[PDB]
RNA sequence: AGUCGC
């Protein structure tokens, strides 16, 4: 067995299911019931050549709904899961399809136009802003820029031109990992002025340019 | 501009008070530049949103759910012109819908909503941009506006009862041009009255006064009617062109 | 302002002899950014190759936004994988019961067989549409986007409502016809209703 | 009017005299009548000019 | 009897949370799918071509079998929900969410007529001229 | 006041229609199509606008021939509630005080107003920090 | 310039391959009044039928007759096209079209150069051709048109 | 440019 298998036992069992459209404030309400074991019970009473089903809530879920039944027969709906074990099965096939009828559609409305605002309201604020004063008070300045003439002001600035030998052996050791480079990456990696990683590389090495002036220096590879 | 006869220059027949009907310039650009009729209104737009929703609810059943081999009896619904959905019961949903209008559950200078029967489709409005005019509501071939409205309209003189009250006791409607045609409308309640067996007896609308089919400066000018035509756009510009 | 009215379809008989009629439809989100999308179907008149068919006057093609080459409707419904010719008769028209329908869309179909997949559907409008590009896939997955993004906008902008806009392109197939059997008025140019 | 009306007055000819005035639609059918009048003035006036 | 008069009344319960995600598989009538002639199925990502987004493979059977294509809806619903009413061994009803809504349509066991090679060449050819043979020559 | 009971008199003439229209201008006026429309454009759309979707977001490269440790730093720039101000002017002094259309068209001023708009700055790099984010009205 | 599209009321197309036993039996003995018409190679034309329905009004109208169409699409078309009528004594008038092919040199040598397109879809834009073009008594291309006046 | 004049 396999997790790209499908279990066929409850489409085997040929086990029928049944399909109800509810308002999404009904099964919210349901949503904020969690697991009390109930949300309410369905009733059904039959006569001669006609049948009537409902729904009631219950009482304490509150603090009758009619069901209009359904045509299926122009699709053949049947339904699988998704396990969280990663398991596939198909558990059925709708039988009926059905409508949860409000006890009222009228008044609700009052309700409803509230609901409908409570879920969308972005108060599109507009409540003008009568007069500000906020274009920003002036320091000496920027308080980031203070902090990046702080980082300037720590350490880093001036650099090591001294040794020669020693970025001598890091040019070697750009050496060690590939045959050319970019100067804006010499001199990141060695810390030293443009003017001096030139100065030694017109002493010790070559270039290559490549297409707009796109430069790579090499340490003549022989 | 400036070579190209055509039909939109003419007069159509829509622009029945929705544009005034004489008053467009005399020059090259004539019947171009129109100008809005008096009792004319244009819509602001609104979001779709809250009808979506009503609908939905109602019974409007959503498009991939249903079984397309099986929609032939059912009526397209379509919601600024987009294809929503399907009903098997128009006419309960147009009736019940229009009353919502009435009670303002939905906007009334915005939702435009027309049935097209010999089509089975049911076309709703909701964008900005379209001409609308006021008229009065009639009922069971009667006027349903009642003369204590007008009581309570004399006494805005010192009550803070108004035009849109008016509106919220839906004895006046908003009518754009697309809904304009599905409309029966009578002239004025004289004739809404005396009718036995003299035209029909299914009316729907009627007129809040005929003569507000004009525009701002045709208004100026007198006895409009017994004057040729044309004699009164002639005037419509003349009389925009005087001083004072 | 007065201009033509947005997100809704309806059928002209202009000049050229060689459309009968078309569909047009202009499909702006004006509420999203403010494009355009101008659709077009337009009904092949007068003609025939030689013995083809001794009349032409049924060959249904479809503009797109930026396609440089008509194509035929078919190839669009291909695009939205519904291969099944039964399905793409169904969003077509919903009333197989009548003959005369049925005969009118047939040499449209007869034109469907030369593509037979989505794939390769969506590499034929690819290349019909942009600049050449040997990738293929690409070309696939551009003119992919373009069905997503660029056509009938207003009906949706992503993959979750892609069977919603085809119905509704159908639907204009639909009108359409409507018109081609006569059993229904031209649309006027200047109707109020019609107007912003 | 109702749908479907040739008889005269829904469709087109009007009654009353220029003394008498023209009912509200009797005076919209006119306004039709003279801008075409209106109309072929400008269009005319163009076309014996080139 | 339920022919002539009948009363039913059944509690309706919810659990708190389900051990697995509940889908609807549906089917065009049309295709009159019968899975009394099903014996085995597979059920698959389409993937390879370039994971929970992308489209179901549905292949029944051996690889003979029936092939289908699973497309997701964009959304379970947009401003209800959809409920699974279930009958219980003890005569309950439980009630089970939907996760997902998936729409399954039939694919040919092999068609396949390709237009890679020049038949949209042949297109410009194409005065209806043949239509037998084109299909021999594949 | 009604009821519809005692009443048996709707008939209503000439004299009253005219008080429902007077009672139309009072109400909307003339020109009410032109302003409706504006400030239904300010009152949605000059909102709906910045209330789109393109918050931007800029991650400068690092790591440039070599880096390894932690931080390509990354900010994302986010849009409120816009804000519009009663129309103003102000002078060279740098003073602001309210205009009047009067004074607009004699000094040949724009008669518009100041528009402000909440925006954020919002910190989420690779790892070292996430919640630093800042609110302005600008 | 009366085309055969003018007069025609309908056209329908069957596969109707033994005369003898006619798809619509009640076309039957018109069949028993051709049995003469070359018999020999019926089993050489093509066995797809075509039928037509003529309005009795046009007919009347252009007061014309039945051979004389019979003869001016044969004429028009060429051998190929057998034609045979239904009688003059009644209201209606119907016209029944086969087509003959080349007889001797159908023996599929290489492949038969036609491409092998079905021979009623052939048919199709042989009625296509008999609507549009055939001109009976349509001397020329003055559209439809014609009044006739009378002047003091 | 647009408005506008005959």
């Amino acid at each position: 067995a396999e997790r790209g298998e499908l279990d066929l036992t409850g489409a085997k069992q040929n086990t029928g299911v049944w399909l109800v459209k509810v308002p999404k404030y009904l099964s919210q309400q349901w949503a904020k019931a969690s697991g009390r074991g109930e949300v309410g019970k369905l009733r059904i009473a039959k006569t001669q050549g006609r049948t009537e089903v409902s729904f009631t809530l219950n009482e304490d879920l509150a603090n009758e709904h009619p069901f209009v039944l359904q045509s299926v027969g122009g699709q053949t709906l049947t339904v699988f899961t998704e396990s969280s074990s990663d398991k596939l099965s198909l558990e059925g096939i709708v039988v009926q399809r059905a409508e949860c009828r409000p006890a009222a559609s009228e008044n609700y409305m009052r309700l409803k136009r509230l609901q409908i605002e409570e879920s969308s309201k972005p108060v599109r604020l507009s409540q003008q802003l009568d007069k500000v004063v906020t274009t920003n008070y002036k320091p000496v300045a920027n308080h980031q820029y203070n902090i990046e003439y702080e980082r300037k002001k720590k350490e880093d600035g001036k650099r090591a031109r001294a040794d020669k030998q020693h970025v001598l052996d890091m040019l070697f050791s750009a050496f060690e990992k590939h045959q050319y480079y970019n100067l804006k990456d010499l001199v990141d990696i060695t810390k030293q002025p443009v003017v001096y990683l030139k100065e030694i590389l017109k002493e010790i090495g070559v270039q290559n340019v490549k297409g707009i002036h796109k430069n790579t220096w090499e340490l003549k590879p022989e | 501009r400036d070579g190209k006869l055509a039909k939109p220059r003419q007069l159509h027949n829509t622009l029945w008070g929705m544009v005034c009907p004489a008053e467009t310039p005399e020059g090259h650009a004539v019947g171009l530049v129109k100008n809005l009729a008096l009792m004319a209104y244009i819509s602001v737009g609104s979001q779709p949103s809250p009808i979506l929703e009503f609908l939905e609810e109602w019974s409007m059943e959503n498009l991939e759910e249903i079984s397309p081999a099986a929609i032939a009896d059912a009526t397209k619904i379509f919601v600024n012109g987009c294809w929503v959905g399907i009903h098997k019961d128009p006419e309960q949903l147009m009736n019940t819908l229009r009353k919502l209008r009435r009670q303002m559950d939905i906007i009334v200078s915005e939702v435009s909503m027309i049935r097209d029967i010999r089509e089975r489709e049911i076309r709703i409005y909701t964008d900005a941009g379209r001409i609308c005019r006021p008229l009065l509501i009639v009922e069971k071939q009667k006027l349903l506006l009642k003369k204590r409205h007008i009581d309570q309209l004399k006494e805005r003189e010192y009550n803070n009862y108004s035009w849109q009250d008016l509106v919220a006791s839906g004895v006046v409607e908003y009518i754009d041009t697309l809904e304009e045609e599905t409309v029966m409308l009578a002239m004025t309640p004289d004739d809404l009255q005396e009718k036995e067996v003299a035209y029909c007896s299914t009316y729907t609308h009627c007129e809040i006064h005929p003569s507000m089919i004009l525009g701002v400066c045709a208004s100026i000018i007198p006895f409009p009617d017994h004057n040729q035509s044309p004699r009164n756009t002639y005037q419509s510009a003349m009389g925009k062109q005087a001083m004072g | 302002q007065e201009k033509m009215a947005t997100n809704t379809v309806y059928v002209f008989a202009k000049k050229d002899s060689k459309y009968a009629y078309t569909g047009e439809c202009r499909s702006c989100l004006e509420n999203s950014s403010r494009p355009t999308s101008t659709i077009w179907v337009s009904m092949l008149a007068r003609g025939g190759q030689g013995a083809k068919k001794s009349a032409i006057g049924q060959r249904i093609v479809a503009t797109l936004p930026y396609i440089k080459q008509e194509v035929p409707i078919i190839i669009v419904f291909r695009a939205l994988g519904f291969v099944s010719d039964r399905d793409i008769l169904e969003h077509i028209i919903y009333d197989f019961e009548d003959p005369e329908m049925m005969e009118m869309v047939k040499p449209s179909l007869d034109e469907a067989f030369v593509i037979q997949e989505q794939n390769v559907a969506l590499n034929f409008i690819g290349s019909r549409g942009a600049k050449p590009g040997v990738t293929k896939e690409k070309r696939i997955k551009y003119a992919k986007e373009v069905l997503q993004k660029e056509m009938l906008p207003h009906v949706g902008v992503s993959d979750f409502c892609e069977t919603k806009k085809a119905y509704f392109l159908g639907y204009m197939v639909h009108r359409l016809l409507l018109a081609a059997l006569g059993r229904r008025e031209l649309d006027d140019r200047d109707h109020y209703g019609n107007k912003r | 009017f109702i749908k479907d009306d040739y008889g005269p007055e829904s469709r087109g000819f009007v009654e009353n005299s220029y003394l008498a005035g023209l009912t509200p639609t009797e005076f919209f059918f006119h306004a039709m009548g003279g801008r075409e009048g209106l109309i072929d003035t400008a269009v005319k006036t163009a076309e014996t000019g080139y | 009897g339920p022919s002539s008069q009948n009363v039913t009344e059944y509690v309706v319960r919810v659990p708190k949370n389900t051990t697995k995600k509940y889908n609807i598989m549906a089917f065009n009538a049309a295709d009159k799918v019968n899975f009394a002639t099903w014996n085995q199925a597979r059920l698959e990502r389409d993937l390879s071509n370039k994971p929970e987004d992308q489209p179901w493979l549905l292949r029944v059977n051996g690889k003979s079998g029936r092939k289908f294509k699973g497309i997701k809806k964009g959304g379970v619903t947009e401003n209800t929900s959809y409920y699974i009413f279930t009958q219980c061994p003890d005569g309950a009803f439980e009630a089970f969410p939907v996760h997902n809504w998936y729409n399954f349509t039939p694919l040919a066991r092999h068609r396949t007529l390709t237009a890679e090679e020049a038949e949209e060449e042949w297109e410009r050819r194409n005065k209806v001229l043949n239509h037998f043979s084109i299909m021999q020559q594949r | 006041y009604d009821e519809d009971d005692d009443e048996i008199t709707p008939d209503l003439w000439q004299e009253a229609c005219w008080i429902v229209i007077s009672s139309y201008f009072d109400e909307k006026g003339l020109v009410r199509q032109q302003l409706d429309s504006f400030d239904e454009f300010i009152q949605m759309s000059v909102q709906r606008i910045v209330e789109d979707a393109p918050p931007i977001d800029l991650q400068a490269e690092a790591q440039h021939a070599s880096g390894e440790v932690e931080e390509p730093p990354r900010y994302l720039l986010k849009f409120e509630q816009i804000y519009l101000s009663k129309p103003t002017h102000w002078e060279r002094d740098g003073a602001p005080s309210p205009m009047m259309p009067n004074e607009a068209r004699l000094r040949n001023l724009t008669y518009s107003a100041p528009l402000y708009v909440d925006i954020t700055k919002t910190v989420i790099k690779e790892g070292e920090e996430q919640l630093q984010t800042q609110h302005q009205k600008t | 310039h009366t085309t055969l599209r003018k007069v025609t009321a309908n056209t329908a197309i069957y596969y109707d391959p033994n005369p003898q036993s006619t798809v619509v039996a009640e076309d039957q003995e018109w069949v028993n009044v051709y049995y003469e018409m070359p018999d020999f190679d019926v089993a050489r034309i093509s066995p797809w039928l075509l039928r037509v329905e003529l309005d009795r009004k046009h007919m009347t109208d252009r007061k014309l007759t039945m051979e004389q169409i019979a003869e001016k699409i044969n004429a028009g078309f060429g051998d190929d096209l057998n034609c045979i009528f239904n009688d003059d004594n009644a209201e209606k008038l119907v016209l029944r079209i086969r087509i003959m092919n080349s007889d001797e040199n159908k023996m599929q040598e290489e492949e038969e150069v036609v491409d092998k397109m079905d021979d009623d879809v052939f048919l199709r834009c042989i009625e296509s051709n008999m609507l549009t073009d055939m001109t009976l008594q349509g001397i020329e291309q003055i559209s439809k048109v014609y009044m006739h006046l009378p002047q003091t």
